[PDB]
């Protein structure tokens, strides 16, 4: 399914729990988790991080846990393939996605009692429909029409299935989270400014999304940061402090 | 001339508030006054010298650490008239054998890259450079005469608490005594010596340009 609001329906679920989150292996999701943390951290939520690199290692880490717990968090792994069968779970896990692959996986999409999606659905998604992929002589002549149907579905499919992208990144819809409930900080800005940041560093991004991206988190930068207006002079210069630069595309020329 | 002493005293007021401002370490975990701390651990033991880096006041008012870079004679005497300002408000109230204030030699080191002897063109002249080598010789330690106090010979006028400059440069005795023409010499139960040596540098063996003898400083 898709959560329509991350406060009640992701988090003040796994609020009073014991929750387990996968991890995969990139800065996007190392930004993506060390919110997710601080935000567990300050309401007293027992977590547990497992950090997976492949399918493999995902499959033999489910493979220990999936008694103990019944609740999931999956940061940048497993959306864009079908997650009811390679893991083959139980009918009482729930399961969060927080990924940024592109397409998402279609049964993902119509299976609104395990997986659930924490993905904003106004990104570039275009999902067909419900029944385009899904299920005497009149009993031929009607069987048919079915196998017309299939047909479609074998054209449908390598529609949308042909090209592979990449969304918003996660350590922004954190932040989303982690404004909302009134938490954020610095500290979890920095980490969204950075988890953004590495997409367009590894060119996984167009242009125009990632100016984009930077025009809203300026905002952000400057509802924290400009507060402070005049008293620059009498605040501890031992304390963060985020700004907006027009600055080269040299690689670490400052050190 | 009126206006050099009042930038001094507001140089020498910028460098002590360097020495008496700079931390370190993070909030997370918790701050450390650097230099405050070394120059008190280092005066309770009898050490008289902290390390400043040159990065730290680079980054902590931009200005200074470029003077030092361009004029480092008239600048490096500000810097350890601080630190002697700052080491009383320190360590104070010595307890009861010593109670006069010591003299604080600043060294300093930084982290840049070092450029080579055969790089020194004349237009370093007077610009702290950073070079690396081989010590090759080293004379036996001497004293120097810093605050030295000379005498008349015939009148007996004194003319006392002259103070030296440092590197090796001598001084010029007056001739006019206000007595025959110069008629100064020098006490030697009043002058304040400090070591000194005086090393040889060869340059490193893989930077020699492979024709000759490497040359030396
Ligand atoms: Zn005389």
């Amino acid at each position: 399914m898709f959560v329509s609001d991350f406060r009640k329906e992701f988090y003040e679920v796994v609020q009073s729990q014991r929750v387990l989150l996968f991890v995969a292996s990139d800065v996007d999701a190392l930004c993506a988790c060390k919110i997710l943390q601080a935000l567990f951290q300050c309401d007293h939520v027992q977590y547990t991080l497992v950090p997976v690199s492949g399918w493999q290692e995902l499959e033999t880490a489910f493979l220990e846990h999936k008694e103990q717990f019944h609740y999931f968090i999956l940061i940048n792994c497993g959306a864009n393939v079908d997650l009811l069968d390679i893991l083959q779970p139980d009918e009482d896990t729930i399961f969060f996605v927080c990924d940024t692959h592109r397409p998402v996986n279609v049964v993902n999409v119509y299976n609104d009692t395990q997986i659930k999606l924490l993905i904003k659905q106004d990104d570039d998604l275009e999902v067909p429909a419900y029944e385009d992929i899904f299920r005497i002589v009149e009993q031929t002549m009607r069987r048919r029409q079915r196998r017309e149907w299939e047909a479609r579905r074998r054209d449908i499919l390598f529609d949308y299935e042909q090209y592979e992208y990449h969304g918003t990144s996660s350590a922004m819809v954190m932040f989303e989270l982690a404004w909302m409930l009134s938490k954020d900080l610095n500290d979890m800005l920095w980490w969204a400014i950075v988890g953004l940041t590495d997409q367009w560093v590894q060119d996984k991004i167009t242009q125009m999304k990632y100016v984009t991206d930077v025009g809203v988190l300026q905002r952000h930068v400057s509802r924290h940061n400009h507060r402070n207006e005049d008293e620059e002079n009498t605040l501890s210069v031992d304390c963060t402090r985020i700004s907006f630069e027009y600055d080269l595309r040299l690689v670490l020329y400052q050190h | 001339a009126d206006e050099g002493q009042a930038r001094k005293s507001q140089l020498q007021r910028r460098f002590k508030e360097f020495l008496r401002q700079y931390r370190v370490g993070t909030d997370r975990t918790g701050f450390t006054f650097k230099y405050r701390d070394e120059l008190k651990r280092h005066y309770n033991l009898g050490e008289y010298w902290i390390e400043v880096e040159m990065e730290d006041l680079a980054s902590f008012d931009e200005d200074l650490a470029d003077y030092l870079y361009k004029q480092p004679a008239e600048h490096l005497q500000l810097l350890e008239e601080a630190a002697k300002e700052v080491a009383d408000e320190v360590t104070r109230p010595r307890p009861s054998g010593e109670e006069v204030l010591q003299d604080i030699q600043v060294m300093l080191k930084s982290d840049a890259s070092p450029s080579s002897i055969r790089s020194l063109k004349s237009d370093m002249m007077s610009h702290l450079v950073k070079i690396p080598g081989i010590i090759i010789a080293a004379s036996a330690v001497r004293a120097k005469a810093t605050r030295i106090s000379i005498q008349c010979r015939s009148c007996r006028n004194t003319l006392t608490n002259i103070a030296m400059r440092p590197g090796l440069e001598g001084y010029a005795l007056p001739r006019k005594c206000n007595c025959p023409l110069d008629p100064y010499f020098i006490m030697p139960d009043k002058c304040k010596c400090v070591d000194f040596q005086t090393l040889k540098l060869q340059e490193l063996p893989d930077a020699v340009p492979h024709g000759e003898m490497p040359r030396h400083m």
